[PDB]
């Protein structure tokens, strides 16, 4: 284990284990999970507070007029991109004054956390983003990863036991792309009423729901504008 | 009912051997529960019931 | 623009007028000049009007800090030497900036004077600005050390109106203020238009 | 240029070398002093001389300003730069707010620069303990200790050094607020509480004041023996 | 031991392991084939769908660097984008400074010496990535180069990275160079990127083709998939 | 030589009403004696309840205009609420001082309401003073609007005048007959009136046109 | 095996914030308490010996006029982040002419709780209590040695926390007053300290829209140990 020691060491077998050790940091998150329609784009997460008292630590966090991520792992290190990608909005926003597509922001996040993952003494960043937003062509869903692989999906599931997840959706993934709004957010936490054991809710004071939209600015609801949302669901099964 | 790929899904480093004693497990607590038939929320309790490690604690999270 | 500052038995009377023009045009008749840095101080308004709101405003900062560091309100000489630290650096650029600093001190009443050059001197007495010389005039022959309330009034409201009477670039209010030691109180605001019915018999 | 962590977290949860470098502290001259109402004392013992050579140059109490005296313990090497940099700090201090330094402020700037120079990289922490006593504007006397943590620390009497245990369980038999009722009651008490410290033959008894008004005064060994004299006769009479 | 973690220091045999990790690295990828015809160079790329993953024409293998240049990557992937920006930034530097257009050559010789310059010291690992180059212009003809993460930079007719290597290279002497225009070598490399790679392996996957030379006149880009669609036509046709 | 500086004119007219604040501005951007067009509105909406007008130099005034429009952003971005009237004057006069040495040369106007549902117009200078009034004019035709002010909002220099606060349809005739006759003495006063009325229910704007030459 | 400083887990985490986690257990205890009227905070001081002056030592400054703060673990890596999170209040004030809200605060604090490595030393070894009242209302807030700040209503630290916070949720609810808050926090003080509880031993410190300040006085406190 010699060769676990750093960033900068390949295996003999050919996998990095510090991107590795950093993938084990994005499934020790929560989950959340984001997918799209058409016409909108939709990703709802789960709170985990610390104890009774303390209120749960919030996950989607807004940051264009049109982009929004969710996250999952580390905090601080969602704050410095978090913060980066603030600053790359509004550069070009700035400049250009038009606001920016998805795709061609997320190779920034990609060429920004790239060299982090290769010169000596640079540890990668534990990341969870689920993009979202509009260019001119609609809605995109994508993910990132510590490594810096960007996927565009059409619905992906990160964090702890996010896989069932991901086998609820392939089942629904043929009929996840006409509907519109109302069946389309409780479409999406169905996945994470799959995600938590069998016996305990679904409650009200934990799930957000961000979505964005043509004429529907990228919005979160916490709670109690979520209190419309999760009325009327189907019981979980015996 | 049983999926089975519930844990063929969620089995990660599981050995052969340790699916052998999650339905032992499964099957202990249904042996106190007085049950007659084993089922998959008694089973899938023991996925995590025999791996991993634990108790710790729950928090921060909830 | 005429500010003047003097200290007597208790505490300081600083005084200015409201006027501030941009050539021969009147910008406006509302400036408030003397400009509020802490409940214990007072500083005034000369020359430019943003680089006495701006360096005043960052003194504002340092002892503000200052205060939360030592657990002490800060003391004036202090206030004075980083104001005149900080303003010295850009000496050759073209900062215009001709404030006093006012405040109660352990050491008692406390009164400095601050130019854009670097000048820097206590005293008893002072007048800043273009009818300043207009100031020091009347406000010489009616001061000593021991003058009442209302007497120090009537002198540093007087002394201003022969300074807005005179001199062509002030006029508008009469800012009134007072230093004491458990900080300051603001006194009256009289308008010029309505003073001259009273001073003129 | 210099770039490595030189100190970490241990997994128990310590840093090492601010916890461990203490030992350098532990192994170092004694010091110890007590603050008067009116005239502070504060001395170093067990100071090992060679009893045949120079003792101006070993001199390990100084002064920031007049209104300041130090005391340190340790190896005076490291000492020696902290010092220097009080002094460069403690004089742009007259030169802004004009009343002369206060102690607590000067601490805070040993206490401070140690804390940073145990933070940053590449740079082994300091090995010293400090004292930093005096007689401040408005008459007021006042003591603290360093640490190389950088924890000041308001004691009302000082052991530092080896066998800091002794001597600060000796103190609490030593503070019945007869002492100090008088000066020479408080430069006694410090001879007296440096008895119980290393050997004490009146050779490594290196002891001085301040009279709150008046700049640091080295005592010559000339009413040390006179104040181990009364010791010994109060000794005497002890029995 | 102490021999394989830095990359500065050498074996006692005489090679450098970090090195030959990092040719091994790109040796689980999967395949992506390219070769050149008479006036054009045609790439191809065999992707992995398993069940639902991702949209299709998510994180495309295939750039394209220059007007007239384009990548085909396999290996580590984010590495491969950071070379494609870096190329992108050395076609752009050569582009405004000497006024035509960058010669495959030059690019070839000022992307091999940055991959080769992350290989001389423990500041950084060698690059996990390899990538084909193709072009075309009239006055150079097709040029087809190939870089691995070593360093070294040649020049085929055609080559193969990834997993199956070997035996999607072994078919590729079948074909004729020369002669051939590359409206056939389309489907002339579809059928053996659907020959090779079988199923038991992967359950699906999906292709991929690009395709610069003379016909697009320059241009390099992505033919349109679905049209002609002359793959798997050709494809379900060439199991017998 | 090369004058970095050129004027553009264009006057820009702020009232504080009770619960209301109006700000109107002039619309030809013009360089020396001719046109460059008769359509260039200087009212910029930065919040829903604070509008900002910059006249003087043109390319000041957008430059000036993105910074705020970002800084905005980003203070929503930081801190979950957007600026308070009284915060962005603050930081404009940081903006304006932050160009000291090489000055910007314009004149801004910042209008809209308080926390408390009252007209607060604040003014500038290009070095960075400021301060809260109840109306202000800047631009090439301050000195053909201020004193008509005082003497329609002001109420100064008058005997036996009662005094009735300002209304809302008031207002407007104030506005519309200060741009008329200022409008025909002055020339960098140009053809479309931009109106922006900036209520507790949002922001109304309104444009009447004026002599063609 | 001296490793690497910046290095994740096999789990995976940070090595060097997680063994930075345990140096807040072998700090002092603190208790806050979030009232709909205020704040209430308290902390102990932990006398080490007749020898000491108590009252020099500091475990909670006021950051700003309005927003309070406690301190933890080792004090002298807390000062920094005191002394410069006021410099960040403080220039919230003079670029904005307004009350930095307690939450900015926190951010502005943990954006740089991660700044340590080589190029571009340790991380901190601190555990804050901030409270305060913004318009928000009274806040009491939390941050750790890893940046994650959450909202804590009635948080322990340290080495009592687990008996603290226990015992806590047993005695706290939605409409607590403040003066049942401030004598609901010593009986826990004295359950979990090792000195008897005296006038010298702890310190309180409350932050309210409407009493304030309203800071912490001496022979406040004999009247509040005393209602005992």
């Amino acid at each position: 284990n010699q060769y676990d020691n750093d960033v900068t060491v390949w295996s003999p077998q050919g996998r990095i284990h510090q991107i590795e050790y950093a993938m084990e940091a994005v499934k020790q998150g929560s989950a959340t999970v984001g997918l799209k329609s058409k016409t909108h784009a939709v990703l709802v997460a789960l709170k985990r507070a610390q104890s009774e008292l303390a209120a749960h630590q919030k996950k989607i966090l807004h940051v264009d007029n049109h982009i929004g991520i969710s996250i999952a792992g580390l905090t601080a290190d969602a704050r410095l991109l978090c913060n980066f990608m603030r600053q790359e909005c509004l550069d070009s926003r700035f400049v250009f004054d038009r606001p920016l597509p998805v795709s061609r922001l997320v190779s920034l996040i990609g060429s920004k956390t790239q060299i982090p993952t290769q010169r000596y003494g640079r540890r990668p960043y534990g990341v969870g983003l689920l993009i979202a937003g509009y260019d001119d062509m609609g809605p995109h869903i994508f993910q990132t990863c510590p490594s810096a692989n960007y996927f565009d999906c059409r619905a992906m599931s990160i964090g702890a036991r996010s896989q069932s997840a991901r086998t609820y959706l392939e089942r629904h993934m043929s009929e996840f792309m006409e509907c519109n709004l109302n069946e389309l957010v409780k479409h999406g936490l169905r996945a994470l009423r799959e995600t938590l054991p069998a016996e305990q809710d679904l409650t009200t004071k934990n799930v957000s729901i961000g979505i964005v939209g043509k004429d529907l600015e990228f919005t979160i609801y916490d709670d109690d504008d979520v209190s419309p949302f999760l009325e009327g669901l189907e019981e979980r099964p015996q | 009912d049983v999926n089975y790929e519930e844990l063929a899904r969620c089995t990660d480093d599981f050995n052969g051997a340790q699916c052998k004693a999650v339905c032992v497990e499964a099957g202990m607590i249904a042996l106190r529960r007085g049950a007659t038939e084993l089922t998959h929320e008694d089973y899938m309790e023991g996925i995590l019931e025999v791996q991993a490690k634990k108790k710790a604690n729950l928090q921060y999270y909830a | 623009t005429t500010t003047l500052a003097f200290k007597f038995r208790h505490g300081v009377i600083v005084a200015a007028d409201s006027r501030a023009t941009a050539g021969a045009y009147i910008a406006s008749q509302t400036v408030k000049k003397v400009i509020e840095i802490n409940p214990y101080l007072l500083g005034t308004m000369a020359g430019g009007a943003a680089d006495c709101s701006f360096w005043e405003r960052l003194l504002a900062r340092q002892c503000r800090i200052y205060e939360l560091r030592n657990k002490e309100r800060i003391s004036v000489a202090a206030a004075s030497k980083l104001l005149a630290n900080m303003v010295y650096q850009y000496k050759g650029m073209g900062l215009s900036m001709g404030t006093m600093i006012c405040g109660w001190d352990k050491r008692g009443p406390g009164l400095y004077y601050v130019d854009s050059e670097g000048n820097r001197i206590s005293g008893a007495t002072f007048s800043v600005g273009s009818g300043s010389v207009y100031a020091y005039g009347v406000m010489d022959r009616g001061y000593s050390y021991d003058l009442e309330v209302e007497q120090a009034y009537d002198l540093a409201r007087r002394a201003i109106y022969q300074a807005t009477y005179r001199d062509a670039y002030s006029g508008g209010a009469v800012n009134l203020y007072h230093v004491r030691e458990d900080g300051w109180i603001r006194v009256s605001s009289d308008n010029v238009a309505d003073l001259h019915e009273k001073y003129s018999g | 240029s210099y770039d490595r962590a030189i100190t970490v977290f241990s997994p128990d949860g310590h840093l090492f070398q601010v916890e461990y470098a203490q030992e350098a502290v532990k192994k170092g001259s004694t010091a110890v002093g007590v603050r008067g109402r009116d005239i502070v004392v504060l001395g170093v013992e067990k100071k090992s001389v060679a009893k045949l050579q120079d003792e101006r140059t070993v001199r390990k109490i100084c002064a920031l300003d007049d209104n300041v005296c130090m005391a340190f313990a340790g190896l005076t090497a490291d000492a020696r730069i902290v010092i220097n940099r009080a002094r460069v700090e403690c004089q742009s201090h007259r030169l802004t707010v004009e009343d002369p330094v206060t102690v607590e402020y000067i601490t805070r700037y040993i206490a401070s620069l140690k804390q940073r120079y145990t933070q940053s990289n590449g740079r082994r922490p300091f090995g010293i303990s400090a004292l930093i006593v005096g007689f401040d504007f408005d008459g007021t006397p006042r003591l603290y200790q360093t640490d190389p943590s950088g924890t000041y620390h308001a004691w009302k009497a000082n052991a530092i050094g080896r066998g800091a245990k002794s001597v600060r369980e000796f103190l609490e038999k030593n503070y019945t607020d007869e002492a100090i009722e008088t000066d020479d009651l408080t430069i006694k008490l410090v001879i007296k509480a440096l008895l119980e410290v290393v050997q004490s033959g009146g050779k490594n008894i290196e002891l001085a004041v301040m009279r709150r008004d008046q700049s640091l005064k080295i005592l010559n060994p000339e009413e040390i023996e006179k104040y181990v004299a009364e010791i010994e006769k109060e000794k005497e009479e002890n029995e | 031991t102490g021999y394989d973690l830095s990359a500065s220091t050498f074996s006692p045999d005489g090679r450098v392991f970090q090195v030959e990790y990092a040719m091994k690295a790109v040796e689980n990828s999967s395949t992506a084939i390219g070769i050149r015809c008479k006036d054009g160079v045609v790439f191809g790329v065999e992707k992995l769908v398993l069940s639902k993953l991702y949209e299709e024409g998510s994180n495309k293998r295939l750039f394209n660097v220059d007007r007239h240049v384009g990548m085909a990557v396999a290996g580590l992937l984010a590495d491969a984008r950071s070379l494609a920006d870096i190329a992108r930034e050395e076609a752009s530097n050569f582009r405004s400074n000497f006024g035509y257009n960058i010669p495959l050559k030059h690019l070839a010789d000022r992307v091999a010496m940055y991959v080769h310059a992350y290989t001389l010291y423990s500041a950084v690992r060698p690059f996990g990535c390899s990538f084909m180059l193709g072009s075309y212009s009239v006055n150079d003809g097709a040029q087809l180069y190939m870089i691995d993460p070593s360093g070294v930079s040649y020049g085929y007719w055609g080559c193969a990275i990834g997993k199956a290597r070997q035996a999607a290279k072994t078919e590729i002497e079948k074909l004729q160079m020369k002669e051939m225009t590359c409206r056939d070598i389309v489907k002339e490399v579809a059928k053996i990127i659907y020959i090779v790679h079988d199923e038991v392996k992967d359950k699906a996957f999906e292709l991929e083709l690009s395709w610069v030379g003379e016909l697009t006149n320059g241009r390099h880009e992505i033919v349109p998939k679905d049209i002609r669609e002359e793959a798997e036509k050709y494809a379900k046709e060439s199991l017998k | 030589r090369f004058s970095p500086y050129v004027f553009n004119g264009g006057t820009i007219l702020a009232i504080a009403g009770e619960d209301f604040a109006i700000v109107a501005s002039d619309t030809r951007l013009s360089e020396g004696f001719s046109i460059h067009t008769r359509d260039s509105p200087k009212c910029y909406k930065l919040t829903d309840k604070t509008v900002i007008g910059c006249s003087g130099f043109h390319g000041d005034c957008l430059t000036l205009t993105k910074i705020i429009e970002a800084r905005l952003k980003m203070y929503k971005h930081s801190n979950n609420k957007a600026m308070t009237t009284g915060a962005i004057a603050a930081m404009l006069s940081t903006i304006l001082y932050s160009r000291r040495f090489f000055p910007y040369y314009v004149y801004n106007i910042i209008g809209g309401l308080d926390e408390e549902g009252k007209g607060a117009v604040y003014s500038f200078d290009p070095v960075g003073s400021y301060q809260r009034d109840s109306f202000k004019a800047g631009g090439s035709a301050s000195a053909m609007l201020q004193p008509l002010l005082d003497n329609q909002v002001g109420f100064k220099n008058m005997q036996n005048v009662e005094h009735v606060p300002l209304s809302l349809d008031r207002a407007m005739r104030l506005v519309k007959d200060v741009f008329i006759s200022a409008a025909e003495r002055d020339v960098y006063t140009g053809d479309a009136l931009r109106i922006c009325i900036v209520t507790k229910e949002g922001i109304r704007e309104e444009t009447v046109s004026l002599r063609k030459d | 095996y001296d490793r690497g400083v910046n290095t994740f887990s096999p789990e995976g985490r940070l090595f060097q914030v997680e063994y930075a986690i345990e140096a807040i257990k072998l700090g002092s205890t603190a208790i806050g308490i979030q009232t709909s009227e205020g704040v209430c905070l308290a902390v102990e001081k932990r006398i080490t010996s007749p020898l000491m002056e108590p009252s020099s030592i500091e475990k909670i400054v006021e950051i700003d006029a309005h927003i309070g703060c406690a301190m933890s673990g080792l004090i002298a890596d807390a000062k920094t982040l005191i002394d410069k999170a006021r410099v960040e209040t403080q220039n919230h004030w003079f670029t904005y002419n307004e009350t930095m809200t307690v939450e900015s605060v926190t951010q502005a604090v943990s954006n740089l709780a991660l700044q340590f490595g080589e190029e571009d030393s340790r991380p901190f070894g601190v555990a804050l209590l901030f409270g305060g009242v913004d318009e928000k209302g009274p806040q009491l807030f939390h941050m750790d040695p890893s940046g994650t700040f959450v909202q804590c209503d009635a948080r322990a630290i340290g080495s009592a926390s687990e008996g603290a916070q226990s015992s806590l949720q047993e005695v706290y609810h939605k409409s607590m007053t403040l003066k049942e808050a401030i004598k609901s926090s010593l009986i826990i003080l004295k359950q979990v300290m090792e000195e008897k509880l005296n006038a010298t031993n702890i310190e309180l410190a409350t932050v309210q829209p409407g009493q304030n300040f309203h800071m912490f006085t001496k022979e406040e406190l004999e009247e509040v140990i005393k209602d005992i």
